[PDB]
């Protein structure tokens, strides 16, 4: 309660930084991309055979 | 094609280029309320207009 304004400001600033890091570039979503790739590699070998 | 099927042909009389597409095929699913409940079903033809 005695420091509520500081906590609110740095909460808002942290959300802004997360938004910027998702905006500019993101390999952080590699795990969802990695799931996508091994499926498409699985079918490309099935058509190849 | 990549799986060694012919997809385009040239007409040996009029020299017109023709594309070849498969005839429709898919799966069939049967939706039932249960034999003890009723003898009716509904049919789902998968992946077709
Ligand atoms: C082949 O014959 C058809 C009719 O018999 C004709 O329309 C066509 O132009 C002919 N093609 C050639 C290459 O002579
Ligand atoms: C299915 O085909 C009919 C007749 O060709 C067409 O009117 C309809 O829009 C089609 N629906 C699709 C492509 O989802």
């Amino acid at each position: 309660y005695e420091n509520q304004k500081q906590i609110a400001n740095q909460f808002n600033k942290a959300i802004s930084q997360i938004q910027e890091s998702l905006t500019t570039t993101s390999t952080a979503l590699g795990k969802l991309q990695d799931v996508v790739n091994q499926n498409a590699q699985a079918l490309n070998t099935l058509v190849k055979q | 094609d990549v799986s060694d099927f012919t997809d385009s042909v040239r007409d040996p009389k009029t020299s017109e280029i023709l594309d070849i597409s498969p005839c429709s095929f898919g799966g069939v699913s049967v939706i039932t309320p249960g034999t003890n409940a009723s003898s009716e079903v509904a049919v789902l033809y998968q992946d077709v207009n």
